[PDB]
């Protein structure tokens, strides 16, 4: 039901977990909340050289 | 010991690997078996001849036996007699059904004078508020869904009701 | 204004999508910019629509149980919602939901003649009913009776 | 130092808060927090008549499905005597013997899915699916509700059903034999759901516990032979039991208990009096005046159906097992149609008082794996 | 003379947006209603039948549905199972700690009223929408299994129906008072311990 | 702790919260402060919510003698959930009027 | 220089061309009845005419395409 | 996953070789044209199998 196939399912998932309201909780901010997945992300991205 | 290990630690593996393997080609014929599950939503079960949907009203079969309430469980409906004089029977003037409090019971249906309380089957509610829930006499009827009166419906028959094997 | 194009001029039409919805909302977003505000309705469960559209008609509440007659004498949803609709408002786009399929009075394609009058006499509705993949539209009124 | 395991309870049986201490990774004590699903029927039990009353029984009561009428039943039918037919008893058996396999799907399935068993929940399901037509076609929408009035039943279930059990009926016979062979296979399977929760049998005995998990010590308190219920007793069986008690004594119990459903169907389809009910409606057309058929035996009804009856003191008691547990529901014997007091007695009630006791010591993992293999459920539990 | 009328629309709603700035936000919605997420809750009388929504009966996991058992995460959450007065306290920390975009529904007839549990007892809770604002309500005691993906259905065409400044009626205020106690502090009473 | 009766438009916060956040979702619960229906199923101007604010005092002050349990909070919550329902049958008070669902607790309006 | 112009666009032009509107259909032509390794073969597919079957994937458009003059 | 199928395969298999060598690809026809754009995709081809 995502058109023929879920081709375009995943993107779809995508974009809709794009806005979903962040919402950092109180305990902990940004001092290490963002902080925290952009190392993993990271850490797999750069692999692929 | 070690030589006990240095015999074992084949053996631990080995049991394991027939393990493994032995699940693995048994859910091969699963993972591409030749079932085929529920189709879209355009291929809805058949359904038999005894169940209960949405309960019907009437104003020539309902003689004013009242017993509407004696038989839903909250003594659902009201009842409303207002001062007749043809011979000792009150009119059938205030009614409402409402699903949203009934919950499908409707045992009248089994002692109703004249097949008054009966059964359908639909479902398209799509209350935006509770308040919206008046079933009156005769657009109960309405000609429902009929499953086998569409033109985009093949229903093949359920395991309870195809032939055997 | 592709809607535009069999609303304004026909103020008589009937939605025939593809039985999910993922199609038809881009259209009513579209409508709200002219004049024209929402009612839904999904028809199914009130009688005949007359009393329903310009008459105060006593809507029997759900009852709980007990009490006999009681009830509250519901009004009717266009004059008043014109009393507070601005006097800068095209029309009432409204839609008869439970238009379909494919003492209540069965909203039978007559009560939807007698539904297109109050577009034209004294609400612009759109009746409802599931159809081809290919979202179309088609006047009831012709398809009434 | 402590935390609630959820009120969300990312489990099987619905809503249960478990409020436990937690050294880093072990646990050392835990508590449960019970009543949050309070179904009142003790209330408005006293407030109905009978068959306004009888859809409620089946409603705090949806995974055993139909263990809940059985008393529902003996109470206006077979306190005062009014003499159910053997014909329609063996239906009634018909019904209870699939009620064991209503439960022992919807515990095993969500056992596997407890244990580490990932795939086969939707397998369960797809094997289910034939159930959920036999209770919708017999006498209700899909739980069968309103299968049992009080002289006889609703109304013997439709030819399209008894001699039709062929199918699923030698279809799960070969079926069983898979999770055997699947739950000797990997071990970790079988390592984990070891050496976990075990209990004795005298403190099984002593705490108060019933069912398969019971029998699973070689206490073989099967009340499925105690009662003259109905005169079901003609039918043979084997009693399933363990010698252990422990979680994968439960699993061996549960699994060797649903062999012997399908073979007291068989029992009955030919034994019945009426046997298949095509027969029975093949046979009331030629002896249409008078015979066995529609006599004391073949009736499904024997007097007129109302909610206009009397009682006398009469406060009897039954001790109704399902493989869930026991059931019971005493009543002071009231001269009122509608009885003074009501009272339910559930399994689930008398399951988690040895709760907080089991997971002694152990980690969440092992919470996890007792809480799943106890086979328990709310809705039975707060009524 | 009538009673209890409805407000005045203050605005005049009179706008026009441009197509490249209104499409991004009609697609974005249309992705948030065609990949929602279920929110795992399930109590009593009407829910068993949602665990056959995801095999060969029933099958909603078909169009993306994902089910979460986590608050924060997920945005589709049904109230299946009448509910009581307890496990509501708890039941609307749920919805207050969800992203903005939850849109909920009801399930089960008992919810939208308490059907069977509606004579005399001090423990449902008549209906839901009284504890939660949620969209659509869902009959049947138990709910219809087909009755449900109907309903989705339904609701799927609601957020298709939103616009780029629709995203703004979610923004909160605060009528947050000032008012103290004076009165005597219990202690607790869930007392963890064996 | 913060356990308060927080149903649909009546939330009896038992902790100080009435900043943007509490910082510990009680701010060691000293104050107990309320918050009036955020989902905005009323709309508010002060003079009429000033009546409701006055009889705070009545049944915060006037008719409280038992320590804080929800017992008290159930007591405040009840005529709380009627103090609205008077200020509306008599039309001082109307509705949400927004892009919601528009729901109707009290079910439509009347005609008196 | 001059004729190299139809062979490189028929080629390419044939791959996005006629895979991406079939993969749709040898798909839902079986999807519960295919072999051990069935599956295997339109799903690498699915990547190498990648050019056009995102062409022929859920973006295929539904504009309202402004009629003939 | 993706990272440590790419590499396991890359290390334990032939990365872009086919079931016969690399090289040997080329030689058995005495002459290559245009096997440029080819071997590219059949290397994305070979590999990501």
């Amino acid at each position: 039901y995502a058109g023929p196939l879920g081709l375009l399912q995943a993107i779809a998932d995508g974009t809709k977990l794009l806005f979903k309201e962040d919402i950092l909780p109180s305990r902990g901010d940004i001092s290490l909340f963002s902080i925290g997945p952009s190392i993993a992300v990271i850490s797999v991205l750069l692999s692929f050289l | 010991p070690m030589v006990t290990g240095f015999m074992s630690y084949g053996q631990q593996t080995i049991r394991a690997t027939r393990y493994i393997g032995q699940s693995f080609i048994t859910t091969l014929s699963h993972t591409n078996r030749l079932p085929i599950t529920i189709h879209y939503p355009y291929e809805k079960s058949i359904t038999p001849e005894r169940f209960r949907g949405r309960i019907h009203f009437e104003f020539d079969k309902c003689i004013a036996c009242e017993v509407c309430v004696r038989v839903c469980p909250i003594d659902l409906p009201v009842v409303d007699w207002r001062f007749e004089k043809d011979i000792k029977r009150k009119q059938l003037l205030n009614y409402s059904i409402d699903f949203g409090v009934c919950i499908f019971c409707g045992n009248c249906v089994e002692y109703c004078p004249t097949s008054c309380l009966s059964m359908t089957e639909e479902y398209e509610l799509s209350t935006y508020d509770r308040h919206e829930l008046n079933y009156n006499q005769i657009a109960l009827s309405r000609l429902p869904i009929s499953i086998m009166g569409d033109y985009t419906i093949q229903t093949i028959r359920n395991s309870s009701e195809s032939k055997i094997n | 204004g592709r809607w535009l194009d069999d609303v304004e001029k026909h103020k008589a039409l009937a939605i025939y999508p593809p039985h999910e919805g993922g199609y038809e909302g881009r259209y009513l977003n579209r409508l709200r910019y002219q004049g024209y505000y929402f009612l839904d309705l999904s028809a199914r469960g009130l009688g005949d629509p007359e009393s329903t559209l310009t008459k105060i008609h006593p809507v029997c509440p759900p009852s709980l149980g007990r009490q006999p007659v009681a009830r509250w004498y519901f009004p009717p949803e266009v004059d008043y919602r014109l009393s507070l609709l601005h006097p800068d408002a095209k029309g009432l786009i409204v839609w008869v939901y439970e238009a379909k399929v494919s003492r209540l009075q069965v909203l039978s394609k007559a009560e939807l003649q007698f539904l297109a009058m109050l577009p034209d006499l004294r609400v612009r509705v759109i009746a409802e009913c599931g159809n081809w993949r290919k979202f179309i539209w088609k006047p009831l009124k012709q398809i009434s009776g | 130092m402590i935390v609630n395991m959820g009120p969300q309870h990312p489990s099987m049986h619905g809503v249960l808060r478990l409020i436990v201490t937690l050294d880093g990774e072990d646990v050392i004590d835990c508590e449960p927090i019970l009543g949050y699903l309070h179904r009142g029927m003790e209330k408005i039990a006293e407030n109905r008549t009978i068959i306004q009353y009888l859809p409620y029984v089946t409603r705090w009561d949806y995974l055993a499905t139909m263990f809940t009428e059985a008393i529902t039943v003996n109470a206006p039918e077979f306190l005062e005597n009014i003499q159910i037919p053997q014909r329609a008893s063996y239906i009634r058996v018909i019904m209870l013997e699939l009620s064991r396999i209503a439960s022992h799907l919807l515990w095993l399935g969500p056992f596997m899915a407890d244990l580490g068993a990932q795939t086969p929940f939707f397998y369960i399901f797809r094997e289910r699916e034939l159930i959920y037509d036999l209770f919708e076609a017999a006498t209700g929408m899909r739980m069968m509700h309103n299968y049992f009035r009080i002289g006889g039943v609703a109304a013997d279930l439709p030819y399209g059903w008894i001699d039709k059990c062929l199918d699923f009926c030698d279809y799960f016979l070969r079926g069983v034999v898979e999770y055997q062979q699947l739950i000797t296979q990997n071990p970790i399977f079988l390592e984990r759901v070891e050496g976990v929760g075990f209990i004795s049998g005298e403190e099984a005995v002593n705490w108060g516990l019933s069912g398969p998990m019971l029998r699973a010590s070689g206490i073989q308190w099967d009340l499925r032979k105690v009662d003259p219920y109905e005169s079901y007793n003609q039918f043979d069986w084997k009693v399933q039991w363990q010698k252990e008690g422990d979680s994968l004594a439960r699993y061996l119990v549960r699994v060797g208990e649903m062999s012997e459903s399908i073979k007291i169907i068989q029992q009955a389809i030919e034994k019945i009096p009426g046997g298949p009910y095509e027969n029975l409606e093949v046979r009331r057309f030629k002896k249409e005046k008078n015979s066995e058929w529609n006599d004391f035996e073949y009736k499904f009804l024997g007097k007129k159906p109302s909610p206009n009856f009397e009682l006398s003191r009469q406060e009897l008691y039954v001790r109704v097992e399902a493989p869930k547990g026991e059931l019971g529901i005493y009543l002071v014997g009231d001269d009122s149609l509608f009885p003074w007091r009501w009272k339910i007695r559930p399994p689930g009630f008398i399951n988690l008082q040895i709760l907080p006791q089991l997971v002694k010591k152990m980690k969440l993992a092992d919470i996890m794996t007792i809480l799943g293999s106890i086979d328990i459920i709310m809705g039975e539990v707060d009524r | 003379t009538v009673m209890n009328l409805i407000e005045f629309p203050l605005l005049d709603q009179t706008s026009s947006n441009s197509v490249i700035s209104t499409t991004l936000n009609d697609l974005s919605n249309w992705s948030r209603l065609s990949s929602l997420w279920p929110l795992l809750y399930g109590t009593s009388c009407c829910f068993i039948e949602f665990a056959s929504l995801i095999g060969s009966r029933f099958d909603f996991d078909r169009y993306g549905l994902v089910p979460r058992s986590s608050p924060r995460q997920a945005d589709l959450i049904l109230t299946a199972g009448t509910v009581t007065m307890k496990m509501a306290p708890s039941l609307v920390r749920l919805y207050e700690q969800m992203p903005e975009p939850k849109y909920v529904i009801a399930m089960g007839a008992c919810t939208i009223t308490g059907g069977m549990f509606s004579t005399d007892s001090y423990s449902t809770v008549r209906g839901v929408d009284k504890l939660i604002p949620v969209d659509v309500y869902l009959p049947g005691c138990p709910p219809k299994p087909e009755a449900v993906i109907d309903a989705l259905t339904k609701l799927r065409k609601k957020i298709s129906r939103e616009i780029v400044e629709d995203r703004t009626l979610s923004q909160n205020k605060k009528r947050c008072f000032t008012t103290s106690h004076k009165l005597y502090v219990r202690r607790s009473t869930h007392t963890g311990t064996y | 702790q913060w356990l308060s009766c927080t149903t649909r438009h009546v939330r009896i916060y038992a902790a100080y919260i009435d900043p943007e956040t509490n910082a510990f979702d009680q701010t060691q619960t000293d104050k107990l402060t309320l918050m009036l229906d955020p989902t905005e199923e009323f709309v508010w101007t002060d003079e009429t919510c000033q009546m409701v604010y006055n009889e705070f005092q009545d049944l915060v002050d006037h008719y409280e003698g038992a320590p804080l349990s929800e017992y008290t909070l159930r007591l405040i919550g009840s005529d709380l959930e009627h103090y609205i329902r008077k200020l509306l049958y008599d039309g001082e008070i109307k509705y949400n009027m927004r892009s919601r669902v528009l729901n109707f607790s009290m079910g439509k309006p009347r005609v008196k | 220089i001059l004729g190299i112009l139809p062979p490189v666009a028929a080629i390419a032009f044939f791959y996005l061309f006629v895979a991406p509107p079939i993969i749709m259909n040898w798909m839902r032509l079986r999807w519960f009845k295919r072999k051990f390794i069935e599956t295997y073969l339109q799903f690498m597919f699915t990547y190498l005419f990648f050019p056009g079957l995102m062409l022929w994937a859920p973006f295929v458009n539904f504009r309202k395409f402004p009629r003939d003059k | 996953l993706l990272v440590s199928s790419l590499f396991v395969t890359v290390l334990y298999l032939g990365g872009w070789n086919f079931s016969i060598p690399y090289i040997s690809f080329f030689d058995f026809f005495q002459m290559n044209k245009a096997v440029g754009i080819l071997e590219m995709t059949m290397g994305i081809f070979i590999t990501l199998t």
